[PDB]
């Protein structure tokens, strides 16, 4: 039946192989018609040089225009054929590149991706192009807030290394942007062990790793420092002015980061849309929808290989900008102390649920494994995560976050209007309490 | 509920503060020498 | 145990009630209530036709108390009849929070 | 685990059931009341009744109800369109019970206090805006106007001076005139059948009264043309297409996959599609066009979505128009057919696999059938679909009557008289 | 043209904010 506690045990397990040259193998069979076929690479700009900034994303694009076998627009009058979705995409410390299909053709799908991961039509008919329309979408990409000031957030904690740049790169590399420079990084990072292949559907393991067949996959990092700051963008003509405000947190692999995964999901969010009205639980989405603090706002975790980033992102009138900020530090710190283990256990449900939740679907099942692989290795401890889940303490929470909030340096992202906002001394004093 | 959280030895702190602080103020009872003071 | 007593007591809540003046200055009991949180959610739910109504005998109220003339007593208002119109908004607010109150203990 | 089990009451309600090994653990509530069933001064009720899902039950003070979802971990939801309103609730497998309980006190046991509905009246706007974002967004609701009269014209928002307009008891009706045990229907997903089967019929029994079907939208077409400030006029053309739940439907849903691109790769204009194609050779700088597929229950439209600049509007529309004409001459390409077949058979199955949306398969099937029909059988009929069909399918969109919505600035922006 | 995944739009209002469709 569906049982929560059986619920955990019957599920397809995680699948591995490997090949010889570094590439890996794995999947799960979800008994499924589908088949979402996919590779995960960990080339990341942090890897970059500053040339190589934003070249990977240049060449992220390039694939598809055509390849080595199958010159421009060849490619894709396969894949349309069979009436199978494509994408790739790509990320600071991750690329993805992917494909959801029906599990028969599947013998065509990897040995034509195949092909695009090295193989490849470098022609600069097409680079030119590419050359304009990122530069096209470069000045465009002001349109949208929220990804802006996290480039400047990253920038700000980061400075000093490869980790805080652009994931596009700067404008003028994407000009004087040479191909060659890309067969490198070409030949540099998409050697294996770097590679690293997955899938899940109907696809049995070794019936993939049969047809993992015979194609090829292939043949530098550091601790980043943290800068207590501020950064600021004053433009007061706009309407409303983003806000971001972090500090730094463990990597991938560490213990605390599940600690604290609750905490976020305790303090939750608030936006202006909701039907919650003001008798919700979280104290700021009682507020922030009482006194329309803000207009909205929701709490991010990133955590890097070496590191994690925890806080907010909240958007407020430029009159409103203080007193969210005085609410929202009352939270982090008076979970620190006084915090009780009843709200825990509401926070406990949510993330059960929204950890069960995700992982419905071909893709995301299939989207898990690869960075799972490059995080955790093969590591899809699902029933475990519930033991896990079972760990975590009030003291614990408290314990954990007395880490890493009480007394720390936090880092300033802003956007205009932005004036308002108080100086850092202020902040800074207004993360201890002085027991108010 | 009532759940007093690490207030409780918070506060165990703050009353021993004054109470010294008015032990440093002047008050009555001596305080056996304990380092010097004056005879 | 009251019966005949009950009948009683009704007397001097009618006498009680007829030793305070605003009987005959025209309010009635609910006006009178000193105000308080739940009263003032109350005032809200109110209907306008009470509520004028109720503004208005207020206002008159006020002004006969500046010039020391109690209502003629005629036209006093009647032990017979009173208004309870608050209290049945009223019970929601005390209800509502109680849980509120409560259900936030634990 | 065990297959789909779908049971007729009395009340003819279809009580739908599975079982899962899954802990997630969902329930779903389907009713046949869409905008079509407001009347003139009901208008924007069901988009205001639609906001009046947190409000106070009759069961239980509304407080109570909110904090107790969170705690629990379970979450709701709630969606409707021009039909169907379904209301959803989702959370684990366990404690569905709780929950599940307080989905009949919200649609069994209403409570609108006039207090209580007023501060609901500030809220449509922000809400109602946000929508609006996308263009493409406020150009269809003008378009089922444009197409009808009467049922399907009915916006799925609120005309603003309708704000103010909108009391409990026109609510009040609303809920008992168009709810009945004949047309609810409830779908369990990962919940026994037993179990569901018991608390339905208890509770749910109610009436009667139901379910007005006056509406027959009675398509009639036009044009409307607003004049606004965008860069890119958008726009579309609408010959009426035919009803849900046919070959022809199927027809022009596979008419669509014909010229009809949604990218199946990233950023690839999709080439197998004609009509961008034989458009982009002849035309110009960055456009689109999709072609448009919809239908409801007495009927539907089929169209396409212009996004052109402001000189390029019509050649856009004219050249994809007459490379639609094209087709209707006898123009027919088998495997892309079969391709298309391919694509739609994928795109259905793709589009079904996911559970939440199948959720909705579900029962989308249930108000319309009642019945559960295996994609394969679909799979099948889809194969059913002659060439001729389609090919006359598109035909009729050229042979009958259009209809056409525009907006930005117009200067350069023709009439259907220029087509 | 979008339907796209689907027939004609949507809308939903629960908690977490909105959203819309083709």
């Amino acid at each position: 039946t569906a049982t929560y506690a059986q619920a955990l045990q019957s599920v397809p397990e995680t699948q591995v192989s490997q090949l010889d040259n570094g590439l890996r193998v794995a999947s799960e069979q979800s008994s499924q018609p589908t088949c979402t076929v996919g590779v995960w690479i960990d080339a990341g700009s942090r890897y970059e040089s500053e040339k190589n900034n934003g070249a990977g994303y240049f060449v992220e694009h390039l694939a598809f225009k055509g390849t080595k076998n199958r010159p421009g627009n060849a490619l894709e009058k396969e894949v349309e054929s069979m009436g199978a979705h494509l994408n790739a995409y790509s990320t600071r410390e991750h690329t993805a590149y992917y494909i959801k299909a029906l599990s028969k053709d599947l013998p065509k799908a990897v040995e034509l991706l195949a092909d695009i991961v090295q193989n490849c039509s470098l022609e600069d008919s097409q680079i030119e192009k590419e050359r304009d329309v990122i530069l096209q979408e470069l000045q465009e990409n002001d349109t949208s807030m929220r990804d802006v000031v996290f480039n400047y957030l990253h920038a700000t904690a980061f400075q000093g290394t490869p980790l805080a740049q652009s994931v596009e790169g700067p404008s003028e590399n994407v000009r004087k942007l040479s191909r060659a420079d890309l067969t490198e990084y070409l030949s540099r990072h998409y050697k294996a062990p770097r590679m690293v292949l997955a899938a899940a559907g109907g696809l049995e393991h070794r019936q993939l790793l049969d047809l993992a067949q015979k194609h090829f996959s292939g043949l530098t990092l550091s601790p980043c420092r943290f800068t207590g700051s501020q950064i600021c963008h004053r433009e007061d003509g706009l309407p409303l002015a983003h806000v971001a405000i972090a500090v730094e947190g463990p990597g991938w692999a560490h213990p605390d980061n599940v600690a604290l995964q609750v905490a976020n999901a305790i303090i939750g969010h608030y936006d202006c849309t909701y039907g919650g009205g003001a008798h919700l639980s979280s104290p700021l989405a009682s507020i922030a929808a009482t006194n329309k603090l803000c207009q909205s706002f929701q709490t991010f975790n990133i955590c890097y290989a070496d590191t994690g980033l925890l806080g907010a992102h909240f958007v407020c009138d430029h009159m409103s900008i203080d007193d969210m900020m005085f609410v929202l530090q009352g939270q982090w710190m008076r979970l620190c102390t006084s915090a009780t283990e009843s709200e825990v256990l509401r926070g406990k449900n949510l993330l059960r649920n929204a950890l069960v939740s995700h992982l419905d679907g071909t893709t995301p099942v299939c989207e898990d494994i690869g960075r799972s692989l490059l995080t955790y290795g093969r590591r899809i401890p699902l029933a475990e995560w519930e033991s896990r889940i079972a760990e975590v303490d009030a003291r614990v929470v408290r314990e954990v976050c007395s880490k890493y909030f009480y007394d720390q340096c936090p880092a300033v992202a802003g956007f205009g209007p932005i004036e308002q906002l108080p100086d850092y001394n202020r902040i800074r004093s207004g993360m201890f309490w002085l027991r108010f | 509920r009532q759940l007093a959280r690490n207030w409780v030895p918070t506060a165990s702190l703050w009353g021993a503060v004054g109470a010294v602080g008015l032990v440093w103020a002047t008050d009555w009872r001596l305080i056996l020498d304990w380092v010097p003071y004056i005879n | 145990a009251v019966s005949a007593s009950s009948r009683w007591l009704e007397g001097i809540r009618k006498w009680y009630y007829n030793a305070a003046g605003f009987n005959k200055l025209g309010l009635m009991r609910d006006d009178t209530i000193h105000e308080n949180d739940d009263v003032k959610e109350a005032i809200r739910r109110l209907p306008e036709n009470l509520y004028n109504d109720r503004v208005f005998r207020i206002k008159r109220a006020l002004d006969l108390s500046m010039r020391q003339q109690i209502l003629p007593k005629e036209q006093w208002t009647k032990y017979e009849e009173d208004k309870s119109y608050l209290e049945p908004y009223l019970k929601e607010v005390i209800r509502e929070r109680k849980e509120r109150e409560e259900w936030a203990k634990k | 685990p065990q297959d789909l089990e779908f049971t007729r009451l009395p009340n003819g309600l279809v009580i739908a059931s599975l079982e899962n090994y899954a802990p997630a653990s969902r329930i779903g509530l389907f009713i046949k009341a869409g905008s079509r069933y407001e009347n003139s001064n009901n208008l924007g009720t069901s988009h205001l009744l639609r906001l009046a899902s947190s409000l106070t039950t009759k069961g239980a003070s509304s407080f109570k109800i909110t904090r107790g979802i969170e705690a629990v971990g379970g979450k709701l939801s709630v969606t409707s369109t021009r039909e169907n309103m379904a209301y959803t609730v989702e959370c684990l497998r366990d404690d569905v019970d709780i929950l599940m309980e307080f989905l009949l006190n919200v649609t069994t046991a209403p409570e609108f206090r006039r207090w209580e509905v007023a501060a609901l009246q500030p809220q449509l706007r922000i809400d109602k805006a946000v929508a609006l974002q996308n263009p493409q967004a406020h150009v269809i609701e003008n378009l089922h106007a444009a197409a009808y009269r009467n049922a399907l014209a009915n916006s799925l928002y609120c005309p603003d001076y309708r704000i103010g307009k909108v009391t409990p008891v026109e609510l009040h009706d609303y809920v008992q005139n168009h709810f009945t045990s004949a047309r609810m229907a409830l779908i369990g997903l990962g919940v026994s059948h037993p179990v569901l089967k018991q608390v339905a019929e208890q509770f749910l029994n109610i009436r009667g009264g139901l379910g007005l079907s006056g509406a027959k939208a009675k398509y009639h077409g036009g044009e409307i043309r607003e004049q606004n400030g965008d860069s890119l006029v958008h726009a579309a053309l609408v010959a009426e297409s035919a009803a849900i739940g046919s070959a022809e439907a199927n027809a022009f849903s596979v008419l669509q996959h014909v010229l009809g691109a949604g990218p199946h790769v990233k950023r690839g204009s999709n080439a197998t599609s004609s009509l961008y194609q034989a458009v982009a050779k002849g035309v110009h700088q960055p456009f689109d066009v999709s072609a448009f597929n919809a239908s409801y229950s007495d009927s539907g439209l089929f169209g396409f979505y212009t996004i052109s600049q402001a000189a390029s509007a019509g050649d856009v529309i004219k050249a994809a128009y007459n490379q639609v004409k094209t087709i209707a001459q006898g123009n027919l390409s088998n495997p892309d057919v079969q391709a298309a077949k391919n694509k739609l058979k994928a795109g259905y199955l793709m589009s079904v696999e996911s559970s939440e949306g199948f959720l909705d398969e579900v029962g989308s099937q249930a108000l319309a059938a009642g019945s559960y029909t295996p994609p394969s059988t679909v799979l099948q009929q889809i194969d059913a679909v002659a060439d001729a069909d389609v090919i006359n399918a598109a035909k009729k969109f050229v042979s009958g009557r259009k209809s056409m919505a525009a907006s930005g600035n117009l200067g350069h922006t023709p009439f259907i008289d220029e087509l | 043209g979008q339907a796209a995944g689907r027939p004609l739009v949507a809308s939903v209002s629960l908690n977490v904010p909105a959203s819309v469709r083709y």
